[PDB]
């Protein structure tokens, strides 16, 4: 199951 | 822009023998930019209905892709793969054979 | 054994010929099972292995949302790569992520992980901390600045830790079948006259899963480093690897080189020769 934080560069 | 240009390998799933249904494969690793265009051919035409994977990547950023068709090899007909890619001044044809 | 758990991630830009399109797939060790395509016609998280299927409906709608999600950043990211490098708007351009958890046969994190690449080089890269940043070049360092003060490591170790670690188990879990069994390599040596005076000797792995393995030639017991081809590990379409490595014997020779091969599915690593 996937990483669901947003990360923006 | 860095360029890297596709290693190219074309073989059958299973080691050949005339008459028996296999799959013959063409796996293009190594390369960058993504953008790829790879045939499979049989007797110089290109066959229809070829799949391959959703493009992935190696632990060295470069990509990899395994286009794929079922086939059955005779002694007579020929096989090959085509690639098409930026670092390749013309289409490059590898061309099956049964001992690789 | 041990093993992994990882998502790769690609997009790619196309100006003038619409938003740039995102591919993601993932693996558990050389198995994979989902991938999410933006160019789909209605583009989802789809299973790709049999043991995912079990998975509900809860389960596939929030995977979607986040690939539809990380598709849209991707696409904010693109630009300001542009920005970042001087670059115009004309070119098609890259942006990898890959990220995921290596255990160990108990289960504990080995080793996490979370980078980026920019037009197929390294950009920014978690470091095995899980907790500081090692940046390519100055435009990875406004990004590691930005990631920095808003303590992204934090974030990423806590997935890494637990969330990635604990997934991974079920998966290996539901599937025990499979991810925790090795095929060993079907090996054989074949013979291929060039000339008169030599022929190559083409020792062969297939149907084996994983797909490490190690296949060498010495001659007289010294390895053959230099004078052996050695393919690149590609897979079959069953699941399955194969690989083989070549070299150029003189006439006469052949019983004085072997073939070695090690894989996690053999005991004990296999000593071949021609056998005409
Ligand atoms: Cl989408």
């Amino acid at each position: 199951g996937r990483l669901n934080a947003p990360i923006k560069v | 822009m860095i360029q890297r240009t596709p290693k190219i390998q074309v073989y059958s799933r299973h080691p050949a023998e005339n008459g028996k249904s296999n799959f013959l494969n063409c796996y293009v690793s190594g390369f960058h930019p993504s953008d790829i265009e790879v045939d499979l051919l049989k007797n110089g035409e290109r066959i229809e209905k070829v799949e391959h994977s959703d493009l992935s990547f190696s632990k060295d950023w470069s990509f990899y892709l395994l286009y794929y068709t079922e086939f059955t090899p005779t002694e007579k007909d020929e096989y090959a793969c085509r690639v098409n890619h930026v670092t390749l001044s013309q289409p490059k044809i590898v061309k099956w054979d049964r001992d690789m | 054994g041990s093993h992994s758990m990882r998502y790769f991630h690609t997009s790619v830009s196309r100006p003038g010929r619409g938003e740039p399109r995102f591919i993601t797939v993932g693996y558990v060790d050389d198995t994979l099972f989902v991938r999410f395509d933006s160019d789909a016609a209605s583009p989802r998280e789809e299973p790709r292995a049999p043991w995912i299927e079990q998975e509900g409906p809860e389960y596939w709608d929030r995977e979607t949302q986040i690939c539809k999600a990380k598709a849209q950043t991707d696409r904010e990211d693109l630009r300001t790569l542009l920005r970042y490098y001087n670059q115009s708007e004309a070119g098609s351009h890259t942006l990898q992520n890959m990220y995921g958890c290596d255990v160990g046969p108990d289960g504990r994190l080995l080793r996490g992980y979370h980078q980026d690449a920019y037009d197929g080089k390294d950009y920014i890269a978690l470091n095995e901390d899980l907790s500081s940043w090692t940046a390519a070049d100055t435009a990875a360092q406004i990004t590691q600045r930005k990631w920095e003060a808003a303590r992204v490591a934090e974030q990423l170790r806590a997935y890494l830790e637990g969330e990635c670690v604990e997934w991974l188990r079920r998966y290996l879990e539901n599937g025990k079948e499979t991810l925790q069994r090795a095929d060993p390599p079907k090996t054989h040596v074949t013979h291929h006259p060039i000339s008169d005076h030599e022929a190559t000797l083409r020792c062969w792995a297939l149907g084996f899963y994983p797909a490490e393995i190690t296949l060498t030639w010495q001659r007289d017991g010294e390895d053959q480093t230099q004078d052996t081809e050695l393919v690149e590990t590609r897979p079959a379409g069953d699941r399955t690897f194969q690989k083989w490595a070549a070299v150029v014997v003189p006439s006469g020779e052949e019983q004085r080189y072997t073939c070695h091969v090690q894989h996690e599915g053999l005991p004990k690593p296999l000593t071949l020769r021609w056998e005409p």
